[PDB]
C-alpha cells in the first residue's frame, strides 16, 4: 500500500475535515458553542487560522452559503474553483469579452456577412442563468469590434428576480444603449415562460422563435415599450410570462445570414432555444414563418456536447488536484468517510470525478440505517475515527485524511438539541484522532467545507437547516510553523492543500493556484511568543 | 438560495 517515496516527506499530516461547523461568535442556536468541544476548544487557539468557505472565495456567486460539493472541490483542488456566474462576472471587471476568441470570431462572421448580430438572453440580475451585466458588456465589446449593427432580444424574468422588475431592467437597458453606448437596438421582449422552456414544450419556445423571426407579437417603440409592460403587469402578466413586444419592425428580426449570441450561461433553459436557431428543433415549433437560412449561433457556455456551437467560455479543467499530485509524487494517502459524505472525500475532493489514483487507499464506514439522522446524532463519527487511528498506528500513509458529517446532517434536520450532540460526538472522535497523531508522528490540521450547526435558529426562533457563510477553523498541531494570511485576500478553501503540501515538504503543482498560508519559524520563537 | 437546486451552486444536501 506504500509509494516509492514515502520516505522523502518531512512531515505526515492528517486533514480532518468537518463537514458544516463554522465560526459564530453569536451563542444562539450555535450548536458548536453551546456544545462540549474541549477537544475543539484548545485545537482552536493559539496557533490557528479561520477561512473563507462560501461566495466568492471558494468560487461561488457573492454572498452564497457554501456547500459540500464545492467545498471538497476547493479543499481537493488548492484553487479556486468557479462556477460560470464568477467567472464570467471576472471577465466583465477586466474587460476580457473584446478579446475574447469565441466572440471574436462571431464578431468576425458579421463584419466578413450581412454586418447582422443578435444577442439574446434572460435580462435581470438574477445570476442564476444570466446577467444584464454580461449583456451591457457583450454590447460595448460589440461595438468595439465594429459590428455594423446589434439587435437584442430580451427574455423577461420575474422568477430568480421581483416579478415586476422587468420594466426597471427594460428601463435601465434603453437608457444604456442609447446614452452610454449609443449603439444596438431593442428587439424584442417576451416572457422566459417561452423563450427558455426545458420540458420539451416546444409550442412555449414557438412564441420566443416567430417573435424573434417574424415579428409576431404586439408592435411598440422605444417611446412605449415599458408602457406596454405595465400595462402587461396591470392585466396580472409577469416578467415570466410577457407576450412578445416586437420593436424595430422587420430590421429587428433575426434573418438569413445573421448571427446570434445566447448569452445566458446555464444550459438547461438554453438548449431548446438555441438548438431552434442552429439546428434542427425549429421543425418541433411547426410554425408558419420559414426558417432563416445561414444562420450560425454561438452560447455564453456550452449547452450540449453534441451541439456544433462555439461557446465564450469552454469548460475548465482541474490538472493536478491534492490526490493526483501525491500520487505523481509516489507519495501513498488514504481517504475516510462515512456513507452520507463518501462521494465528497472520492469523487469531490478529487475533482469532481470518479477516478482513485495510484496509492490512494479508502474506506467507506456505513452510515446508520436511521429515519432521520436527529435520531443517531453521533452518526458513524466514532468508526470513522477508529479507522483513522489504525492508520496512523500502522503509520503507511503519510497524507491521510478524513470527514466527519454529523454537524452538517444532523444540522439539517433543524433539531438543535440533536445538532448539538452530533458536535460533541465529532468533539470526541476529533480527540482520539489528536492522541494518535501525536503517538505516532502526525501533524493534525482540521478544518471544515463549510458551516451549518453553528447557526441552527432561525430569526423567528424556528429551525435553521441551511448552510452559512461563516469562517471555518484551520488548525495545525506542528509547533514549528505559524499561519499568515494572505497578501492580498482572506484565506480560503483553495489554501488547504498548498499548504498541507508544504508542511509535507512536497513540490506544489504550477496548476495549485491557491498560496500556502503557514510561515516556518523556529521553535524557541514559537515558545516565547504563547508566553 | 436562489440556485436551489443546481449542481454545484446549490445541491440537494
Ligand atoms: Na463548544
Ligand atoms: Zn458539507
Ligand atoms: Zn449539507
Amino acid at each position: 500500500m506504500a509509494m516509492a517515496n514515502n520516505s522523502s516527506v518531512a512531515n505526515k499530516v492528517c486533514l480532518i475535515v468537518i463537514d458544516g461547523w463554522g465560526v459564530s461568535e453569536d451563542p444562539y442556536g450555535n450548536a458548536i458553542l453551546n456544545a462540549q468541544t474541549p477537544v475543539m476548544d484548545k485545537l482552536c487557539s493559539g496557533n490557528w487560522a479561520q477561512i473563507e468557505a462560501h461566495g466568492l472565495h471558494v468560487g461561488l456567486p457573492e454572498g452564497l452559503m457554501g456547500n459540500s460539493e464545492v467545498g471538497h472541490l476547493n479543499i481537493g483542488a488548492g484553487r479556486v474553483i468557479y462556477q460560470d456566474i464568477v467567472r464570467i462576472n471576472l471577465a466583465v471587471k477586466n474587460n476580457k469579452f473584446v478579446t475574447n476568441e469565441s466572440l471574436v470570431d462571431a464578431c468576425d462572421r458579421a463584419k466578413n456577412g450581412n454586418g447582422r448580430l443578435h444577442l439574446a438572453g434572460l435580462v435581470s440580475d438574477g445570476g442564476v442563468h444570466s446577467h444584464i451585466d454580461h449583456m451591457f458588456a457583450l454590447v460595448k465589446a460589440i461595438k468595439e469590434l465594429g459590428v455594423p449593427e446589434l439587435y437584442l432580444h430580451f427574455y423577461g424574468d420575474g422568477r430568480d428576480t421581483s416579478p415586476n422588475s422587468g420594466v426597471g431592467f427594460l428601463e435601465q437597458t434603453l437608457e444604456f444603449l442609447e446614452k452610454t453606448t449609443g449603439y444596438g437596438k431593442l428587439a424584442t421582449v417576451v416572457g422566459r415562460y417561452y423563450a427558455m422552456d426545458r420540458d420539451n414544450r416546444w409550442e412555449r419556445i414557438n412564441v420566443a422563435y416567430e417573435a424573434m423571426i417574424g415579428g409576431v407579437g404586439e408592435t411598440s417603440d422605444e417611446a412605449g415599450v415599458v408602457e406596454v409592460v405595465r400595462k402587461r403587469y396591470a392585466a396580472d402578466e409577469t416578467d415570466e410570462f410577457l407576450k412578445p413586444i416586437i420593436l424595430q419592425g422587420e430590421k429587428g428580426r433575426v434573418q438569413n445570414d445573421d448571427t446570434i449570441i445566447f448569452f445566458d450561461y446555464r444550459a438547461d433553459r438554453m438548449r431548446e432555444i438555441s438548438a431552434a436557431m442552429g439546428m434542427d428543433r425549429y421543425k418541433d415549433c411547426n410554425s408558419k414563418l420559414a426558417h432563416p437560412s445561414n444562420l450560425q449561433v454561438y452560447g455564453m457556455t456550452q449547452y450540449k456536447a453534441e451541439f456544433p456551437f462555439k461557446s465564450l467560455f469552454p469548460p475548465a479543467s482541474n490538472k493536478n488536484v491534492l490526490a493526483e499530485w501525491l500520487a505523481e509524487q509516489k507519495v501513498s494517502q488514504f481517504h475516510c468517510a462515512e456513507t452520507e459524505k463518501y462521494a465528497h472525500v472520492t469523487f469531490f475532493f478529487n475533482g469532481g470525478l470518479e477516478k482513485q489514483f495510484e496509492g490512494e487507499e479508502r474506506c467507506l464506514v456505513p452510515s446508520p440505517k436511521v429515519a432521520t439522522y436527529d435520531l443517531q446524532p453521533e452518526m458513524s463519527a466514532a468508526g470513522v475515527a477508529d479507522k483513522m487511528i489504525e492508520q496512523l498506528e500502522a503509520g503507511t500513509h503519510p497524507f491521510i485524511m478524513c470527514n466527519f458529517a454529523p454537524p452538517d446532517m444532523v444540522g439539517h434536520t433543524g433539531v438543535y438539541e440533536a445538532a448539538v450532540k452530533a458536535c460533541e460526538a465529532t468533539d470526541i472522535a476529533i480527540g482520539r484522532i489528536y492522541e494518535a497523531t501525536q503517538k505516532h508522528g502526525y501533524s493534525l490540521m482540521v478544518t471544515a467545507d463549510h458551516g451549518n450547526a453553528e447557526k441552527m435558529k432561525a430569526p423567528d426562533g424556528g429551525k435553521h437547516t441551511a448552510h452559512t457563510c461563516y469562517r471555518v477553523p484551520l488548525t495545525l498541531s506542528h509547533p514549528g510553523f505559524k499561519f499568515v494570511d494572505p497578501a492580498d485576500r482572506h484565506p480560503a478553501l483553495c489554501d488547504v492543500a498548498p499548504t498541507v503540501l508544504a508542511i509535507m515538504g512536497l513540490p506544489q503543482p504550477a496548476e495549485m493556484t491557491g498560496v500556502s498560508i503557514v510561515q516556518k519559524i523556529k521553535l524557541a520563537a514559537a515558545l516565547e511568543h504563547h508566553h | 438560495x436562489r440556485y436551489e437546486y443546481y449542481k454545484y451552486e446549490c445541491p440537494k444536501c
